[PDB]
């Protein structure tokens, strides 16, 4: 009967789409490796799709997917036993080195582009229009780090055009200069910021942006992944 | 054994119990003490569901049905043969659930992210809780609990629910579904919009968030925005499951009348309680 | 405490955004409406502007008059009584015509008239609206996603009250319009057809709702998870990989030993959300015409 033959090519459907599903979140990070750089002997059951090309606004040109999978940068850790499955340690400073919850990733060095092609985020003292329209202004408030110690103060906020969103806090250190700290990361308080995640002594090493008014994909997940990093290692 | 990039992610710390002793994954799992207790309660729980299968004289997962206690034994503990083997194998159940919960937990403080995720799975746990130890417990007997079986596990279901007539009428199970329907809607939404923005037109360059807000906007007024619709999922979720917990809970104790009568308050305010004509007059 | 970033700590704004180009014609938009900071703590700030044009206004116009319809005869049942129409909102209900009319649009309008002619208009409503949001992707450039997953809620709803009723032979078969009527009908086609629970479809259909709600739970969480690495910015993500694809990979890895794509995800959300119709209106479809209790028909699939 129909009830009967509807419900079996229901399941060979359903087994063709997670299989369709299942190549398709493999287009990065496979194939998989051994922990010292080689491809696997086990790949397991589903192949490789065939490669996809996304063609980039803005003349940025195309990406294709899966392709050469390569970090592009050194990663200073060593093996702790000799066998497969265990922890991998620090050599050098975590921190500094960018392992582990501080990691980040090669990004392209470019900003991120709006829909007409401008910077995505800038600090908002060259945004035209651009205001604090509710909540505490967080700019001109010293910022404590998570050793109760003052590690500086906001001097503007950097925000998303095209989102309408806050997603960094421009801080200036006690020799002039300033770094920039993930909005996600940072508690503002009525007369103070407060930065659960960075000691005073680790806002210096926070990674810094060559030009002054814009960041890239590239220094902001160096910037990211150094501040997440110091809720593990800045404990000390 | 490990995707392209996941080396450096692979550092000591994080665990909360036992320092570095399980500090270690196992093919692409990640183990930890709690990924040992896990284990401990998941083997145990099965053996007791097997031993449960002789019991009954069968080996059909369809047919297959571990009971609770009949209510004669109220709360108290109940001989294996009738009850007791139930309660020990949800003992493990839930050592299991709040284990994986917490392993969650040291996962997430090793790639240095937010606790979301152990903390949404949470919600699960908390509805599961209200129906096998909260409510029957405030009811008197383990006998309110839902049997372990596919097919034995949905008569349940429906004898509950028709112990107060047609159970559409649980005014917090309005809501529940409410947040069930709404939830499915702005996932087909998120997905497709996300997906249409990624996959244009053949030949056409991928889109931008921008043309994301521009699309909604152009067609309902109005756009959550990429951050806006990851908080809105979070939060219908967590609702249709709290919402789900509490018609339950409500059921059996504050309330144990057929669910359609409790209607009446509303229609007896004074104002109109009498005025002729209409459908309850 | 540290910052969960379920509300905004600070709001910002700026100028109104008038949106994208592309092919729009831009003389049907209206114009940026006001800005709300209420809604501006959970997402974006900016009201309007919004498209309208011939589509726009057919729907609109076509589901009011859907709207207004039924409202005229919970009117007349309260008695226009202002204080009775209140009382019993939810009690008040607008029936297809009986049996004994079959499929004639002859049945009287306190019969069976007024729902037909409510119908109507609900059916131009939606399948206007559906072309709507076909019509605003094209003119933007973007893949038609949005209105293939419409498609599938349409379907079911399609079924419910139009496609069974004509194969079983009347509009008696359809839905009522009213609050505490539908809940009634959805009991009685459950008990009239041998309890749904039996019907497989029912549980697939079950299966994809609550694997919805699992799923956006654990997606949204993940993202405000790694949204310190700026992940809510999906489409760059995709591109250009980054840290938050990383560690939100890895999560799941290391949790159930397999894990998703930035762009695999939403595949995954697209089609679990979509099935939950796909399989209710095959469910609903065959209920009547095929398998009349589902019951019977799970002893001897057949
Ligand atoms: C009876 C039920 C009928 C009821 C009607 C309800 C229909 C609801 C449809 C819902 C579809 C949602 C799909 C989401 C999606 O991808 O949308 C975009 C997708 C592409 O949109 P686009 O804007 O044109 O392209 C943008 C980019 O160029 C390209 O962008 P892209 O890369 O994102 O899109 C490519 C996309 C292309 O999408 C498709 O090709 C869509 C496939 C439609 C399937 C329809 C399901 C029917 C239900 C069958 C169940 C059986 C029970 C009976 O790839 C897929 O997603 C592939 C789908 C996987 C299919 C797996 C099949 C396995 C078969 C068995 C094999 C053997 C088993 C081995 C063991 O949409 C379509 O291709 C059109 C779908 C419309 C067909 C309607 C059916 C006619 C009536
Ligand atoms: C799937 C099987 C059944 C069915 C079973 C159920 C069950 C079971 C329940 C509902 C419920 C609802 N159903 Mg139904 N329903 C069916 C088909 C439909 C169709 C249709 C075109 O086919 C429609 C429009 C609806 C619509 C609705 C909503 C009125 C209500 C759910 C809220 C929600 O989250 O909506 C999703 C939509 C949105 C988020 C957008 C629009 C929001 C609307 C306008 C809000 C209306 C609020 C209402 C007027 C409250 C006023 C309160 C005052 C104090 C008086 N159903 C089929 C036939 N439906 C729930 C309920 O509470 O009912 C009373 C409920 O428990
Ligand atoms: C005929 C009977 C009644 C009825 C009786 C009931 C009754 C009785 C109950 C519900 C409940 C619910 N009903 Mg009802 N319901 C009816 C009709 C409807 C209709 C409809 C359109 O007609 C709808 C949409 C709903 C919808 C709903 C949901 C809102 C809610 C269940 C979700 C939930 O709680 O998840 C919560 C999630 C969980 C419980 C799962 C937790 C998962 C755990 C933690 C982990 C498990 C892991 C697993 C063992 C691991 C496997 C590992 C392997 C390696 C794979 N009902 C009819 C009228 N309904 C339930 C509720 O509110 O419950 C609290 C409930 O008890
Ligand atoms: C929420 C209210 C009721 C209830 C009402 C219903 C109703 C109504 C229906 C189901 C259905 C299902 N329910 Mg239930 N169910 C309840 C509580 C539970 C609990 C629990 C630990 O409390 C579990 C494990 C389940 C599990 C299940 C699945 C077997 C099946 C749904 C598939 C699905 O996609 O689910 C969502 C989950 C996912 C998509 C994730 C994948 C996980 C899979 C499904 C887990 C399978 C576990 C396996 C059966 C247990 C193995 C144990 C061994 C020791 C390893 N239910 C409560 C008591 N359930 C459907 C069905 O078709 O039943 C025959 C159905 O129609
Ligand atoms: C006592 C009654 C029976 C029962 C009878 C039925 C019946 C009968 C049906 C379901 C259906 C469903 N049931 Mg049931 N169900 C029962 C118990 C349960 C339990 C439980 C835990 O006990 C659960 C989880 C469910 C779950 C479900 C869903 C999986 C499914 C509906 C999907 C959906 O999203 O519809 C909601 C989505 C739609 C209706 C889509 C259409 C929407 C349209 C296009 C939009 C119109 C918009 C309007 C014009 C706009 C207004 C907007 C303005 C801005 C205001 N049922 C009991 C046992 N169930 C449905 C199904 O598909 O079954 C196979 C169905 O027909
Ligand atoms: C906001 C609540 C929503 C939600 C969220 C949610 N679920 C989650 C998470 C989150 C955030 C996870 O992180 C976790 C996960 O890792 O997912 C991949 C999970 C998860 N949600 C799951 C299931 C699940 N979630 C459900 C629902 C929901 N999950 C809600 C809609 C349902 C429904 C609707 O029924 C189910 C079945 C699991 C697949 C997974 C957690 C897996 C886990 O904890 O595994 C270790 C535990 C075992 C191996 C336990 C075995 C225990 C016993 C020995 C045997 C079984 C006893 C049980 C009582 C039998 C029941 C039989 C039935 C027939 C009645
Ligand atoms: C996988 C299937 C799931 C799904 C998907 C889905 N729904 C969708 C889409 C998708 C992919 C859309 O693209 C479409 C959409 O555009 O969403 C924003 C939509 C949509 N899903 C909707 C509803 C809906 N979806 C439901 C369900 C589901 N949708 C499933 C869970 C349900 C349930 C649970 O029953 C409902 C009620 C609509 C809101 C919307 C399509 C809008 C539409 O068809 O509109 C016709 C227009 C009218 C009826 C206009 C009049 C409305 C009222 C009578 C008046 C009040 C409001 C009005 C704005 C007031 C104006 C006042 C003046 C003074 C200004
Ligand atoms: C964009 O970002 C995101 C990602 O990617 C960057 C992601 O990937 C994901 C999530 C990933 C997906 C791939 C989605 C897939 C779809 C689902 C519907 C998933 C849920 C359903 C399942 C059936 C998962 C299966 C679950 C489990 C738990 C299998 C477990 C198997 C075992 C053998 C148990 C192991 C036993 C124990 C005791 C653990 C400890 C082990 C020891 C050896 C000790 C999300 C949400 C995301 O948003
Ligand atoms: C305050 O007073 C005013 C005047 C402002 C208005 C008040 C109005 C009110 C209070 C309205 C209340 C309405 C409500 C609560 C409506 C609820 C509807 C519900 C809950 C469910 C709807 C179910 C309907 C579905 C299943 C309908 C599907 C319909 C179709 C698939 C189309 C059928 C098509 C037909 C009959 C043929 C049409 C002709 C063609 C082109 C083939
Ligand atoms: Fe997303």
């Amino acid at each position: 009967d129909l009830a009967s033959l509807a419900i079996y090519s229901f399941w060979i459907f359903l087994a063709g789409l997670i299989y369709y599903l299942q190549t398709e979140n493999m287009r990065e990070g496979y194939p998989l490796e051994n922990e010292d750089g080689t491809p696997a002997a086990n790949q397991g059951p589903f192949p490789l799709p065939k490669p996809k090309t996304f063609i980039l606004p803005h003349g940025r040109g195309t990406l294709t997917v899966p392709g050469p999978e390569s970090e592009d940068r050194p990663i200073a850790l060593a093996r702790t036993a000799v066998s497969e499955g265990f922890p991998h340690a620090p050599t050098g400073d975590p921190m500094k080195d960018g392992v582990g919850p501080a990691s980040w990733v090669a990004r392209r060095d470019l900003p991120e582009l709006d829909g007409h092609g401008h910077n995505k985020i800038k600090p908002m003292k060259a945004a035209a229009g651009f205001h604090v329209s509710a909540g505490k202004n967080p700019i001109g408030l010293p910022v404590r780090g998570c050793d109760l110690e003052i590690a500086g103060k906001v001097v503007d906020i950097w925000v998303d055009i095209p989102e309408q969103m806050a997603r960094f806090l421009e801080v200036e250190l006690k020799d002039g200069s300033t770094r920039l700290l993930p909005m996600q990361m940072v508690k503002v308080q009525s007369n103070r910021v407060h930065v659960n995640a960075l000691s005073s002594d680790l806002f210096a090493g926070i990674p810094t942006i060559k030009s002054p008014t814009e960041v890239t994909l590239l220094e902001e997940d160096k910037i990211c992944g150094y501040v997440a990093g110091g809720l593990m290692y800045a404990a000390p | 054994a490990l995707l392209s990039f996941e080396r450096k992610y692979r550092v000591p710390g994080g665990t909360l119990v036992g320092g570095n002793l399980f500090d270690f994954w196992v093919g692409p799992f990640y183990v930890g003490f709690f990924g040992v207790a896990t284990f401990f309660f998941a083997a145990l729980g099965i053996i007791l569901i097997a031993w449960s299968a002789v019991l009954q004289g069968t080996w059909n997962p369809q047919l297959i049905s571990v009971y609770p206690p009949a209510l004669e034994y109220g709360l108290g503990g109940a001989p294996l043969a009738k009850g007791g083997l139930w309660q020990i194998i949800t003992i493990c159940a839930t050592g299991a659930f709040v284990s994986w919960a917490l392993r969650e937990v040291e996962i997430c403080r090793k790639l240095g992210i937010g606790y979301h995720i152990p903390f949404a799975f949470a919600f699960a746990i908390l509805a599961y809780l209200t129906l096998v130890l909260f409510r029957p417990v405030m009811m008197g007997a383990w006998g309110y609990a839902f049997p372990y079986g596919i097919w034995t596990h949905l008569d349940w279901v429906s004898n509950t629910g028709y112990t107060y007539g047609n159970f559409h009428y649980n005014p917090a199970h309005m809501i529940a579904i409410s947040f069930f329907f709404t939830n499915a809607l702005a996932l087909a939404l998120h997905g497709a919009l996300v997906l249409s923005a990624a996959n244009p037109e053949k030949g056409k360059e991928m889109r931008t968030p921008d043309h994301e807000d521009t699309f909604f906007r152009d067609l309902v007024g109005y756009s959550i925005g990429t951050l806006g619709i990851h908080r809105l999922g979070l939060l219908l979720s967590l609702s249709a499951v709290f919402f789900s917990a509490l018609c339950m809970i409500i059921t059996g104790t504050i309330w144990f009348d057929q669910w359609v009568d409790w209607w009446q308050w509303w229609v007896k305010l004074p104002w109109w309680a009498n005025i002729p004509g209409g459908i309850n007059g | 405490a540290e910052y969960q970033n379920i509300f905004s700590q600070v709001q910002v704004r700026g100028p109104a955004d008038l949106g994208m180009l592309e092919d729009v014609n831009l003389a049907n938009r209206s114009g940026v409406g006001p800005f709300s900071t209420l809604l501006g703590w959970f997402g974006n700030a900016q009201l309007g502007p919004i498209y309208l044009g011939s589509l726009g206004v057919l729907s609109l116009f076509s589901g009011l008059m859907w709207f207004f319809t039924i409202g005229i005869w919970f009117w007349y049942q309260a008695g226009w009584n202002p204080a009775v129409f209140l009382r019993d909102l939810f009690f008040f209900s607008l029936e297809p015509p009986a049996p004994e009319y079959g499929l004639s649009f002859a049945a009287p309008l306190k019969e069976g008239g007024l729902w037909l002619i409510a119908s109507f208009f609900m059916f131009v409503a939606v399948w206007s609206w559906w072309g709507r949001t076909y019509l605003r992707a094209q003119a933007l450039g973007m893949g038609k996603h949005t209105a293939w997953a419409f498609l599938s809620a349409i379907w079911l709803w399609m079924v419910l009250g139009f496609i069974r009723p004509i194969l079983m032979g009347s509009w008696s078969e359809a839905v009522p319009y009213g609050i505490f009527s539908h809940l009634d009908w959805t009991n009685n086609f459950s008990l009239v057809h041998g309890n749904l629970f039996y019907n497989p479809f029912h549980g697939l259909s079950i299966a994809f709702l609550y694997g919805s709600a699992l799923l956006f739970a654990m997606h949204g969480a993940t993202i405000l998870a790694v949204s310190r690495f700026g992940g809510e910015r999906e489409l760059e993500q995709i591109a250009d990989r980054g840290t938050a694809a990383e560690r939100a990979a890895l999560f799941w890895r290391w949790t159930m030993g397999f894990n998703a794509t930035m762009e695999g995800i939403h595949r995954w959300a697209i089609w679990m959300a979509v099935l939950v119709t796909l399989t209710g209106g095959i469910g609903i479809l065959l209920s009547g015409t095929v398998v009349d209790n589902w019951y019977v028909w799970g002893q001897n699939h057949g």
